[PDB]
């Protein structure tokens, strides 16, 4: 069982991902009507004034 | 060509097979890593993540790695720039090249650190004696500038100066510093380095090997077991014997 | 035509070994040059004494020491994978022949055990030649087969009823005719 | 495998294809035989091998000292003549 | 399937007196099957690529769960594949087996020679300096034929399309491996084991609860002691130099392959010319081939005890080793005019005693 | 093994009446051979890293000798595989091979599913916009069940470590494949084949002479077509967007599968809810494995005719033959309401005519 | 396979295993037969082929007409009448 377990942990994410983050964005340069378009945490966020 | 001498055999408490690194002493040996030997060294290999909740407390190493200026980029400009280290970062190095640090070295590369005692004959042993070995040239010989004579590096003559000075350096923890206690320390931090998961390797070996021992005891009872059974049969020819 | 011309330097070389044949037995031709018989006649009085005489002493020996702690004869130790002596352990009379095999079986227990038999049962010669007529008997028996039948390399149907096709008797001995069925229970040739 | 004149059999049932390899290797009972065992669970199995232990060990270790440990002792001189001549090159040829 | 498993390994009857000696073959497929394991769970995470190899193989050590146990595993139980066919090897000089297992033997030699292919394979695609100038060197070996070498390297030096096939032939040769395997078997079961004392007896005796058990208890030992060296490291078994990133234009200043390799290394190190070198080793292999028809070669009919128990004379076996340990010795050690003297006295006794086994 | 050799592919007896359509089976063994050497020989210069992948399908194209043709009969011999493979299915469905065939068609459908996976794995390797959005897509697709697609990506979407296990994962199965192969053509030959006639005959010839000569032909035609194709570029297979390199934040403006994945397409477009999607797939699977035991599902005695020849009625198999078709065309299409709408039509049809099939 | 009453053989002599399939399959000839074949280097071999074609071909085509056509010839309607559809969607929704 140790062996199995050990052999399934194996294929489980990497210790240096670690999804971990936050982000700021300023909001001076957008324009009415318009879409931006930014990253976070491996996905994309729409900001849409 | 020569055969090199054997370095002798240092008491390091890892060395046993039921003993964990002594984390006291790598903080210390990092501390001395920072202050002086990471001025021509690096270790790509190691990243601020590394040392948290195994030598320091994270914020510890948070406020670390703010010292350092890392770049990164490109910008919304196709500009790159610099920013505050962060705890995801690997170690800064003090050279852009091989071709500089030969530059600024007088020819001669210094070793990236992140495997050095897995990258020498009696590791750490050797690594202890070798930062003792500075001494005067005999008679008879006479080295070039920028090169220097250690009775433990091979064929004795070496580009790195002498790597060590008293009270170049200071420990939080209160130890007084020499070039000794240095050299152990930074040794300790070092070999930790070379694979931070050796202590996870030798406390699941301790399971493992006295499980599989027990396991061999009884399999050893089952197996004469049935070696009994023909060791002692009879067999007669023409007429019984006994019963 | 090339074939019968060299048909025919075959056939005067055979003629010359012909015509030089005795009508009776005449002793062979000694096995070594004049020049080593000298040298080991000069030789022989340092020779003998110092290395060849010990040498064959410590072998014999080794040999019967070994063969009385187990109770074997010396003739026990020839397999009946060797085709003569299968012949010859086939002409074999009841009695040697219900000996041998439990020698054997005895042989095989005591090497399994690693114990010394007492040595009031090591009191034989192990040596005695008790298998020689009938190893005589089967290499003639087996040479004439030579003769009249193995004199030349004869042709045959490949890879079929179970042989190669290339001289074997015996079905599936060689890998390219291993698994002879899929389905069914299969059989065995003793049995046909 | 055996001979043909030891693996004729005196049985005529069909051998099951699980049992090939114990029919390819029979053998006759030249003359007959007596056999006795007794049930592993009506057996003592760890005092019958130390009972038998020195006799077991003075064979064993007696058949293996000429062949296997002379020629080793011989070998391990060779190592140490070779050592030293080592040592004193090293000195001839460098050393003033 | 199933019926022939019975046949095979449950119903089959061998002899009585078969000690440990006879086990290390099962031990030598026991670790076939377990490096097959590492090997695919290592392959998932390894980068075939010359600038970033390394760092590829450095990353399932240091950021990957249980990553460093896959990769010291495979490493360290390569040397008990090497140590037990040696045992293997030996046992049946020792006993002569070779005399009626014809073809066991010839096959025999061909997995020998297919487990030294995909070593030497397996050694380069960790990608250091010892890995580099290795496959410089054994690449220059077979150089005698023209466009040979660069067509094998891919390239006018190693390189990157070296790994990558490299890395693909080490994949799959060791299924080949398997399929010889069973050609193996057949041959052996076909005639039927020796015996330790060669004699033929019918004191015959089952598989499954006799034998099966103490195949079961040397298995123990076995997975104990991989795990013992894997876990804690007791012995120097491979040179730190690997551990080194490659540099094309500079050699390592000391130079000690895996311990399987030394004794041929000792021979590249004493023979003046090269084919010389080259043509022992063909020369030693082609003369272990001979034994396969041994029976041939003498019209004195041929017994299997060779008479070693008490003799004074011991016999060709027990020399071969211990010339061979001590060419490993050699091996080992920096090139001077001593060492290679008492070399070229190895050599000569591993030849020799080599060519005499066919003198009976 | 030539005795199995002679006995199942030289003497083997056929019925007389045996027309082109029973040799489509040696047609899909032998593009999978054939898949295999191109396989083998382009994994000796592709890289397998996120960073470089792409380049290094480029570089065998652009730099090395043949090059060129590796990949192209590697790409196109794929359409085959699939094309043959339907081919073979639909004849089976027209006979009711499986009224007695059963293990074989179970089989075949393990077979199928196997060669899905495969091409699947295959596809995402050259990485490209069209290969990492539909690896997103399918991987999304089987999220029911926590962790098990961060597991199975290894990460938390689509990586470089994706790509080495699908690397080696397309590695492995072609070889699992040939062994259930090897399975396959033990329950066919168990039973033996059918006729087009589906009746019961004596007037058996062997193999060797007539039908190895009509196979022979095939083989001819289809090597033909294949390197017509692969040279010259008739018909436009795959889609121009896997020539892009992959952006992980924008997605390709129109998309459209390889052929044989469109009807698959077609349903995830049309029903509403996303299990509803998965579960249709399950089910018809599920349906077609139920006909392995067909006779069970009825007491009439059964027979292979099913009399589609001048018959009015057509036969179930023709109609799901042309939903299919139906649904292709529409998986190639855009969303758009009406296509939405005869897109439920032809699934409804393509659900409902392989139920029926049980209905006899 | 055949049932087992028509797989006994007569013969007794032992099967080869290169012709297991050939007997696996044998089949009684309830009444006899009589069967003349003639060498095929003795016989025209594409002259029949033609001889026979319209007749061979009638049957051919006769016999799918139905069951494939008829389908087909349903299905490229439907194909036509959902283009119509389409191309009158694309108008009333986005033109004015
Ligand atoms: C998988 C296989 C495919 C299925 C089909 C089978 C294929 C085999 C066909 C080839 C054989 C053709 C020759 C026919 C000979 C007929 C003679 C006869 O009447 O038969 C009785 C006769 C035995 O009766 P006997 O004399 O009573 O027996 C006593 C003993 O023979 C002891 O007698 P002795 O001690 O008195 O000495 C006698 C010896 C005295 O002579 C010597 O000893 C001379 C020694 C001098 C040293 C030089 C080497 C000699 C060998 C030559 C090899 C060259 C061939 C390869 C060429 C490569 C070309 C690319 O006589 C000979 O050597 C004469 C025969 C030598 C012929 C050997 C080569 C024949 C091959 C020709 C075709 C080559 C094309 C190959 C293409 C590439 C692929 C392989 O048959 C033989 O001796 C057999 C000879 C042929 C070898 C066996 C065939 C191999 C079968 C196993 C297949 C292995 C394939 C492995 C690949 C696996 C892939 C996965
Ligand atoms: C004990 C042996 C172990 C063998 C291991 C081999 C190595 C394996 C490596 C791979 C791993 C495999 C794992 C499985 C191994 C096998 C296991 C097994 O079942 O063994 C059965 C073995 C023998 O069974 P058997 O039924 O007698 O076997 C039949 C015989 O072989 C008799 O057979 P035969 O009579 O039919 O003969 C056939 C022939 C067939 O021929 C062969 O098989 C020959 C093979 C030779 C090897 C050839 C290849 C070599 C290749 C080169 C390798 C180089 C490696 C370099 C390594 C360097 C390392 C530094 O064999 C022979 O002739 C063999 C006889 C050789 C005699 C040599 C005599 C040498 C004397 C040396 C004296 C030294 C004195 C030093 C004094 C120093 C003073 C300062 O029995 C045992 O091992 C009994 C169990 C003992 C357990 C004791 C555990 C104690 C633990 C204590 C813990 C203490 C803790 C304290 C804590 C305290 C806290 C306060
Ligand atoms: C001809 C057929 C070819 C088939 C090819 C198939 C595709 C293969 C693809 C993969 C590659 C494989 C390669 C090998 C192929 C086979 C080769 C072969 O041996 O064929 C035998 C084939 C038929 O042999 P057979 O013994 O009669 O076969 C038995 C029958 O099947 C009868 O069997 P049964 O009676 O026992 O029935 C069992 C049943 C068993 O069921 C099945 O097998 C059903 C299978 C159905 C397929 C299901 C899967 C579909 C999956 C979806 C695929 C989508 C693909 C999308 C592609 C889009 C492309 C745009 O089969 C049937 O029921 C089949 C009957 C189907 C009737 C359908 C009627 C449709 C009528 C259409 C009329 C169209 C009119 C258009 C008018 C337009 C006006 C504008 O004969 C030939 O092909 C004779 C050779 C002809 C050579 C001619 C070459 C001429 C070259 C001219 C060059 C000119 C150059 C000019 C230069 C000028 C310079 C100045
Ligand atoms: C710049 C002044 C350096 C400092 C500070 C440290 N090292 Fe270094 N090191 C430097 C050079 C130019 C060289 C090359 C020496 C040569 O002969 O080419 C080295 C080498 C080493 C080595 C290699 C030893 C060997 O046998 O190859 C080691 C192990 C080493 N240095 C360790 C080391 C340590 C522990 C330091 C902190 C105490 C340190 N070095 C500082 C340049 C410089
Ligand atoms: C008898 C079977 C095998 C033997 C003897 C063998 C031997 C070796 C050896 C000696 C190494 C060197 C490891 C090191 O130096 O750290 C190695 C590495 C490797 N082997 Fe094998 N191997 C075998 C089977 C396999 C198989 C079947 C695979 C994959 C299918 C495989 C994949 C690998 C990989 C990926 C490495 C790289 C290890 C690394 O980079 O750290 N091996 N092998
Ligand atoms: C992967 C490599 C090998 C495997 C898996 C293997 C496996 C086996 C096995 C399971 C046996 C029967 C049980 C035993 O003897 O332990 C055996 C016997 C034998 N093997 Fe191997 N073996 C290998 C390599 C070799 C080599 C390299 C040789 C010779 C050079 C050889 C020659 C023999 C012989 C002669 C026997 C039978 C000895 C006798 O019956 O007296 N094998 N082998
Ligand atoms: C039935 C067997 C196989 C099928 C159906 C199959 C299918 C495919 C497909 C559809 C592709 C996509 C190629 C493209 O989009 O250009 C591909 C690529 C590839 N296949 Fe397979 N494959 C098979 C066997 C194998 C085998 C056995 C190997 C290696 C041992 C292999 C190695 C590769 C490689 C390396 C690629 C990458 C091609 C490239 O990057 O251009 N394939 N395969
Ligand atoms: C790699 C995939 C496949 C291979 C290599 C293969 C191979 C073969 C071969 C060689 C035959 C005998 C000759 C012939 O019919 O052409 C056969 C027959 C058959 N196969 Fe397949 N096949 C494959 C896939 C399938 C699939 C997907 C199915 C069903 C869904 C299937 C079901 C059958 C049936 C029912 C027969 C016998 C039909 C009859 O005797 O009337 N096979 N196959
Ligand atoms: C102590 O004395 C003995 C020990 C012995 N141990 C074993 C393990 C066997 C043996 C090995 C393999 C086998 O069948 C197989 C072939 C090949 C395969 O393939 C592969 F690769 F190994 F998995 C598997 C399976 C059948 C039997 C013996 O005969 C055997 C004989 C003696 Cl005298
Ligand atoms: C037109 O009518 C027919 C055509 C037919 N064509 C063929 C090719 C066969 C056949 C296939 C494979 C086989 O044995 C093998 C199994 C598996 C292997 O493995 C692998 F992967 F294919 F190489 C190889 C070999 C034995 C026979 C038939 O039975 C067959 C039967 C009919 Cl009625
Ligand atoms: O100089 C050598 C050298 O000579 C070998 C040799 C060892 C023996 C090998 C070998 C010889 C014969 C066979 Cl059958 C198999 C392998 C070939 C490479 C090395 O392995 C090596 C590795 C790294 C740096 C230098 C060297
Ligand atoms: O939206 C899709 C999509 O829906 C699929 C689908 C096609 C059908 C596939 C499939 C379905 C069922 C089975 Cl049994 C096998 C494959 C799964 C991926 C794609 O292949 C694709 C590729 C690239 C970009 C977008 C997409």
């Amino acid at each position: 069982r140790s062996f199995l377990c050990k052999w399934v942990h194996y294929w489980w994410v990497s210790r240096d991902m670690l999804a971990a983050g936050t982000t700021e964005v300023d909001l001076r340069p957008i324009q009415e009507g318009m879409t931006a378009v930014f990253k976070w945490r491996g996905k994309p966020v729409f900001v849409r004034h | 060509e020569k055969e090199p001498p054997h370095p002798p055999s240092y008491p390091f408490w890892f060395k046993s097979l039921f003993h964990s690194h002594d984390i006291p002493s790598v903080r210390r040996g990092y501390e001395v890593y920072r202050k002086v030997c990471a001025t021509c060294h690096s270790m790509e290999q190691l990243h601020f993540r590394h040392l948290v909740g195994e030598v320091l407390p994270e914020k510890r190493v948070k406020q670390i790695a703010a010292e350092y200026d890392v770049t990164d980029g490109p910008n919304d400009q196709g500009e790159m720039y610099t920013r505050p280290g962060i705890l995801g970062d690997a170690f800064p190095s003090p050279y852009p090249n091989e071709e500089a640090a030969r530059y600024a070295n007088g020819g001669a590369y210094p070793p990236d650190l992140s495997l050095i005692t897995a990258a020498r004959h009696f590791g750490p042993d050797y690594l202890m004696a070798l930062l003792g070995g500075y001494r005067d040239p005999p008679e008879g010989v006479e080295l070039r500038p920028g090169l220097y004579w250690n009775v433990w590096f091979p064929g004795n003559a070496i580009a790195m100066p002498p790597p060590l000075m008293d009270e170049m350096i200071d420990y939080e923890d209160g130890t007084p510093c020499n070039i000794s206690q240095m050299s152990k320390d930074v040794v300790n931090f070092l070999t930790w380095a070379t694979e931070p998961t050796a202590d996870e390797r030798k406390l699941y070996g301790l399971k493992c090997v006295s499980a599989i021992a027990i396991g061999t005891v009884l399999m050893t009872l089952w197996w004469r077991f049935y070696w009994a059974m023909y060791a002692t049969r009879r067999i007669d020819f023409g007429k019984l014997k006994y019963l | 035509q090339f074939h019968r011309e060299i048909g025919k330097l075959f056939a005067s070389y055979s003629n010359k070994i012909t015509a030089n044949s005795p009508v009776q037995y005449v002793p062979s031709p000694p096995t070594k040059g004049k020049v080593r018989r000298a040298l080991s006649s000069a030789l022989m009085p340092v020779w003998f004494k110092f290395f060849r005489g010990p040498l064959d002493r410590w072998n014999l020996a080794v040999m019967a020491k070994y063969l009385r702690d187990h109770g074997l004869m010396y003739d026990d130790l020839y397999s009946d994978k060797e085709p003569v002596f299968a012949r010859a352990l086939e002409l074999l009379p009841p009695d040697i022949q219900a000996a041998r095999f439990r020698r054997l079986m005895r042989g095989t227990y005591l090497n399994h055990l690693r114990l010394y038999l007492p040595v009031h049962e090591q009191n034989y010669d192990p040596f005695i030649p008790y298998m020689a007529p009938y190893v005589e008997e089967a290499k003639f028996q087996l040479q004439e087969e030579e003769e009249l039948l193995g004199y030349h390399m004869w042709e045959g149907v490949w890879y079929s009823g179970g042989v190669t096709g290339f001289g074997d008797k015996e079905p599936g001995e060689h890998f390219l005719v291993a698994l002879p069925n899929l389905y069914g229970a299969g059989g065995s040739p003793m049995q046909a | 495998g055996a001979p043909k004149f030891e693996r004729k059999m005196l049985g005529s049932y069909p051998v099951s294809p699980e049992f090939e390899m114990v029919w390819r290797d029979r053998l006759t009972a030249h003359g007959g035989y007596i056999q006795q065992t007794i049930s592993p669970y009506q057996l003592k199995f760890i005092y019958p091998f130390w009972h038998t232990f020195f006799a077991r060990c003075w064979c064993k270790c007696s058949a293996y000292a000429w062949p296997w440990v002379w020629p080793g002792l011989i070998t391990f001189g060779l190592v140490k003549k070779m050592n030293h001549d080592v040592e004193e090159d090293i000195r001839d040829h460098y050393w003033y | 399937f199933m019926s022939l498993f019975r046949a095979h390994l449950v119903f089959y009857r061998c002899a009585l007196n078969l000690n440990s000696s006879y086990n290390f073959g099962f031990l030598v497929a026991m670790t076939f099957v377990l490096q097959i394991i590492t090997g695919i769970t290592l392959a998932f995470r390894y980068t075939s690529e010359a600038s970033c190899a390394f760092a590829s193989v450095q990353h399932l050590v240091r950021e990957v769960a249980a990553g460093w146990e896959f990769r010291m595993l495979h490493a360290t139980t390569a040397s008990f594949v090497f140590l037990c066919i040696l045992i293997h090897m030996t046992r049946g000089l020792y006993n002569w087996s070779y005399s009626y297992l014809t073809t066991a033997w010839m096959s025999g030699l061909v997995l020998y020679l297919l487990t030294i292919a995909t070593a030497f394979l397996g050694y380069v695609l960790p990608w250091g300096q010892m890995s580099f100038w290795g496959a410089t060197v054994i690449t220059n070996l077979l150089s005698p034929i023209p466009y040979l070498v660069p067509w094998l390297l891919g390239g006018y030096y190693v390189s990157d399309v070296t790994l990558k096939r490299f890395f693909v032939l080490h994949f799959i040769l060791p299924f080949i491996g398997c399929i010889i395997i069973v050609l193996h078997i057949f041959y052996l079961h076909l005639n039927g084991s020796s015996n330790p004392a060669g004699i033929d007896t019918a004191l015959k005796v089952a598989f499954y609860p006799h034998m099966l058990m103490t195949d079961a208890k040397c298995l123990s030992y076995l997975i104990g002691l991989i795990f013992l060296q894997a876990a804690f490291g007791l012995m120097e078994l491979s040179h730190p130099d690997n551990s080194i990133p490659v540099n094309r234009f500079v050699t390592p200043l000391h130079i000690v392959p895996e311990w399987y390799f030394l004794a041929y290394y000792a021979v590249l190190k004493v023979i003046p010319s090269k084919t010389g070198g080259l043509l022992v080793f063909m020369s030693s292999l082609i003369n272990l081939g001979l034994l396969s028809e041994i029976r041939a070669l003498n019209t004195r009919m041929l017994i299997r005890q060779q008479f070693m128990t008490r003799n004074v004379v011991s016999g060709w076996v027990i020399i071969w080793v211990y010339s061979m340990i001590f060419l490993i010795i050699i091996g080992s050690a920096i090139p001077q005019a001593t060492y290679i003297l008492y070399g070229r006295l190895a050599t000569i006794l591993y030849l020799t005693t080599g060519l005499v086994l066919c003198l009976y």
